[PDB]
């Protein structure tokens, strides 16, 4: 089950591996689109967060799911910011979102007053008036219950078939890891000069033993330059100061 | 739902005449109507719309007025070609009609 | 769901924030530096309500506050009188709410279409053990919980001077409620200390909501020796609260060995602050120093367009047959 | 442009009256189509609207149960039903076409190209 | 959604058979179907395949020569032609919709709508 | 080609009794398999897609398993209603299938 676009799952995901399985190369999804990120660099970076906004659509408005657009689904049913990190993934339905007789359990907002604001559902029937008629709860004339049916049928066509839409929507990673993608451990190696990755951070130095106190919410250090002056090592918490390599 | 009440019932004029039509609502159709015109047996064809606009194909002599409630048509001469029924059509509703007559 | 009486009714009192209100901005060690930063935080020499809940004429006040841009909360007692803060938007189950309630077993953090009593409140009995929970008659449809391991709480109507000083910053920033809290020891009669500490973070919470008002909440002590009417037969234990806001501001944040910040510079208090921000330092020489610039402000706005009444006919151009 | 009406009819009460206006051309959704009642010698009465292109119905109170309004997609065709017919509901009944309407629901007001009517009798 | 298929028929041995399944819809280029021979009392047996968006065939071994399969884009429908009648190839043969498809080729499994099918006999 | 042998040719069993019916390939069809349901004189109704899916309508009581060349059904609890002849489809062949008779 996915939401018609009125309403969206939201769930967020946290405080594990997102091993992507290069997804994009499924060939499972006729759209796979990146913003923020290349495709094939996600299971290389971290996010705090990542929440994934599930719903359906019809084909000809695959389109619209990407930031800065506009149409009936971008302005009044979902929409994206024009500054975006994530990436559009959709398929097609018709196997599980499509009756013989059409399926009306589908919705979308048709009749709106005004645009959605990125990422808010609208989730409302308050009945819209078309006309100068106020039109009271009479849902008729030039009002309108604002919230339509989609004929989701098995031999419609290509257009008006339902596609499955799951937006990534990526917080990039400020915090301590939280969502990455599925990096192996290592061993620790001091001294000697290192190319390091930890949770971000990645760069080149040499590893010792650090002097530093570190307040226990912390994790990194800088300094008066802003460059990292020393880690805190993820498994069993040790301070190590960076030195750049000779 | 929305009512109208229409007067004359019936209205008597000789050809050449002024004639005057009125219609009045239980309630505000803002601007939401249209005028047309009988003949017996037949269903009446468009005058006007907007409660005012002459329809295309009508002659000059046929305009309107009025809002909320209040409406009229001004024929400014009856010729006897038009002694039809006039009916003003609400929203979802019909008024009952004056039909006009030859004196 | 009960409306508390015998309180009496007098004004709040206002007092000085001096130097307290700052927190560590980052989680970013730093150290043996000065680092200035912009943030939001509780203006140097700011104007503090002072809240009273002392039985004495009797205070206990406990009313809805605006929360505005996030907020500074301080407090003083020695018996954990006040014990939570529920905020919101409306607060009556339309909307999602958040009420965080450290309760003597347990602290809970829980969001959810709440209704919550009028006049909100927690409560312990003497012959000291609870006896009250009455903050809510409903908490549908929740979205966030988090419930915090059992522990032993100190219920004792102990007497003296406040002796327990808890500051904590409540800020909502993209979705996520920040709070961050220091602990110190006090020997205090009716205001805060003038000195000087960072707050630290203590949790982040993922929660997503509104929050345009906040109300704290307080515990009421009953007993053997009051009477039993559960509007009436009441009392408080003293103790007292301060409320600030928290207002953009620029600070030059001192960061001593082992990354404590010991101190900090004000950049909009007055022009020998402004110096010091300028100047990247605490200590200021001899002599003339440029801190930024005066311009006079337009206080009128004329426009003296020519007399024309003339229309342009745009209707004639649309609306033509 | 024109809708093209069913003939008349007589049928015993209880049986159903069902009747079509068929219409060639982007109608279905360019235009609402309405279904008006004229008792023979009366005045004009409505029964209901179809709006063909957000697939909704509306009818008239006294008309409820009574009528019930459908379209067909392929050539854009009207049509109704009368249940419960009864000897007392004599009349000779047609449909019109709402001129203004829009892809956008820009509202409609009045009528045009009345196609007159069908008696239907018992 | 549904295959409406040719009736029974009884022929004399060598004299062709052809039947057709017809459906509404997009499903010349949405659906791939198939031509499955039941003997009556018998389990299932498959002749051929054609997939009408790629122009393309694929039979049974045992029933090449004897199964021809064709479709026609207007109004999606099958077809199929049985050579060489013989009275002991008596049985009930239907069409059947592989509903697994798409115009990138995602490929099928199983299948749904059968029509049952239609006796042929000598 | 590819050709499928099922077993048993003929499963008697009890109404409410527990079912298990098997499908062996002669060579590996992955995953490609579907269940249907025969009713006498009948082309068989979709149970189950590749290989294991239950399809939709179909009961919770019926689900299989297996991959390559082993394939099972198993029937939870057997119902009278249940008792057809049920067939794996192979790519482009079926199996004998398996005739399921009440005891
Ligand atoms: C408290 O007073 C308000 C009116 O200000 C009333 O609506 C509410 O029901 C009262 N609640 C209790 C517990 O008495
Ligand atoms: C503001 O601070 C002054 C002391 O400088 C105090 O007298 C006054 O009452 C305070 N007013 C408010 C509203 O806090
Ligand atoms: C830093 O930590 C050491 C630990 O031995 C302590 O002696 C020193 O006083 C601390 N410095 C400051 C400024 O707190
Ligand atoms: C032109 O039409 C608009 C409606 O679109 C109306 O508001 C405006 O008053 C009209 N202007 C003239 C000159 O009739």
């Amino acid at each position: 089950r996915f939401a018609s676009v009125y309403a969206w799952n939201r769930k967020r995901i946290s405080n594990c591996v997102a091993d992507y399985s290069v997804l994009y190369n499924s060939a499972s999804f006729s759209t796979f689109k990146c913003y923020g990120v290349c495709p094939t660099k996600l299971n290389d970076l971290c996010f705090t967060n990542v929440y994934a906004d599930s719903f359906v659509i019809r084909g000809d408005e695959v389109r619209q799911i990407a930031p800065g657009q506009t149409g009936k689904i971008a302005d009044y049913n979902y929409k994206l910011p024009d500054d975006f990190t994530g990436c559009v993934i959709a398929w097609n339905s018709n196997n599980l979102d499509s009756k013989v007789g059409g399926n009306y359990n589908y919705l979308y907002r048709l009749f709106r007053k005004s645009n959605l604001k990125p990422f808010e559902r609208d989730i409302s029937t308050e009945i819209y008036q078309a006309g100068s008629t106020p039109c009271n709860g009479v849902e008729g004339f030039n009002c309108y219950f604002p919230l339509q049916s989609y004929g989701f049928q098995p031999t419609n066509g290509v257009g008006y078939q339902p596609y499955r839409v799951v937006v990534l929507s990526f917080e990039l990673l400020h915090a301590p890891a939280t969502v990455c993608g599925p990096k192996k451990s290592t061993n620790l190696v001091k001294n000697k000069c290192v190319n390091f990755n930890f949770n971000g951070l990645t760069g080149t130095g040499v590893l010792t033993e650090s002097n530093k106190k570190f307040l226990p919410f912390q994790q990194f250090g800088r300094d008066i330059a802003d460059t990292t002056d020393a880690v805190r090592d993820p498994q069993t918490l040790e301070i190590l100061d960076i030195t750049p390599c000779s | 739902e929305i009512v109208m009440t229409q007067s004359p019932a019936t209205l008597s004029l000789s050809p050449g005449e002024r004639a005057t039509l009125s219609c009045r609502a239980s309630q505000s159709v803002s601007s939401y109507l249209a005028w047309y015109q009988q003949k017996p047996g037949q269903a009446p064809s468009l005058l006007i719309y907007d409660a005012s606009n002459r329809a295309t194909g009508i002659p000059a002599r046929f305009s309107g007025s009025g809002s909320g409630t209040d409406f009229t048509l001004t024929i400014s001469s009856l010729e006897p070609e038009d002694f039809a029924v006039y009916y003003c059509q609400q929203p979802l509703t019909f008024g009952g009609g004056t039909k006009v007559e030859i004196k | 769901c009960v409306n508390l009486t015998t309180r009496t009714q007098l004004p709040p009192a206002y007092t000085n924030s001096f130097t307290r209100g700052v927190y560590y901005p980052d989680k970013v060690f730093r150290s043996s530096v000065l680092h200035s930063t912009q943030d939001l935080f509780l203006p140097f020499f700011s104007n503090v309500t002072w809240f009273h809940a002392i039985h004495v004429t009797k205070r206990f006040d406990n009313p809805v506050l605006p929360f505005n841009d996030g907020v500074y909360f301080a407090s003083t007692e020695k018996s954990n009188i006040i014990r939570g803060w529920i905020f919101g938007t409306t607060l009556d189950s339309k909307t999602q709410s958040l009420l965080i309630v450290n309760n003597a077993t347990n602290v809970v953090i829980k969001v959810c279409e709440f209704q919550f009593c009028n006049d909100p409140f927690l409560g312990v009995y003497y012959h000291w053990m609870e006896s009250e929970f009455r903050v809510y008659s409903s908490a549908n449809n929740c979205t966030f919980e988090y419930v915090s391991q059992p522990f032993l709480m100190d219920l004792e109507g102990k007497q003296g001077n406040f002796k327990n000083l808890r500051e904590f910053v409540f800020k909502n920033i993209d979705g996520y409620f920040k709070i961050y809290s220091k602990h110190t020891p006090i020997n205090l009669v009716r205001d805060l200390p003038q000195g000087f500490s960072a707050l630290e973070p203590l949790v982040d919470l993922p929660i997503g909501i509104n929050i345009t008002r906040f109300q704290t909440l307080l515990a009421l002590h009953r007993s053997y020796l009051t009477p039993g009417d559960s509007s009436s037969g009441w009392t408080a234990g003293a103790a007292a609260y301060y409320v600030g806001y928290l207002q953009p501001r620029t600070f030059l944040l001192k960061y001593n060995e082992n990354g404590t910040i010991t101190d900090a510079v004000d950049c909009a208090l007055d022009p020998l602050s402004e110096t010091k921000c300028t100047l990247k330092s605490f200590t200021v020489e001899k002599g003339i120093y440029q801190t930024s610039n005066f311009r006079v402000q337009p206080t009128e706005s004329i426009v003296r367009f020519p007399n024309i009444t003339n229309l342009c006919p745009f209707g004639e151009v649309f609306n033509a047959t | 442009v024109q809708l093209v009406q069913s003939g008349a009819e007589v049928k015993k009460p209880g049986s159903s009256v069902k009747v079509s206006c068929k219409a060639s051309g982007g109608t279905f959704s360019s235009y609402t189509i309405s279904w008006v009642r004229q008792a023979p010698g009366q005045g004009l009465e409505w029964m209901g609207r179809i709006i063909p292109i957000l697939d909704r119905v509306m009818y008239a109170q006294k008309f409820q149960g009574r009528v019930t309004i459908t379209a067909d997609k392929s050539t854009s065709t009207a049509y109704m039903e009368l249940s419960s017919l009864r000897s007392e509901d004599t009349a000779v009944y047609y449909c019109a076409r709402r001129a203004i309407d829009s892809d956008t629901y820009v509202e409609q007001s009045h009528f045009d190209y009345w196609g007159q009517g069908t008696l239907v009798t018992v």
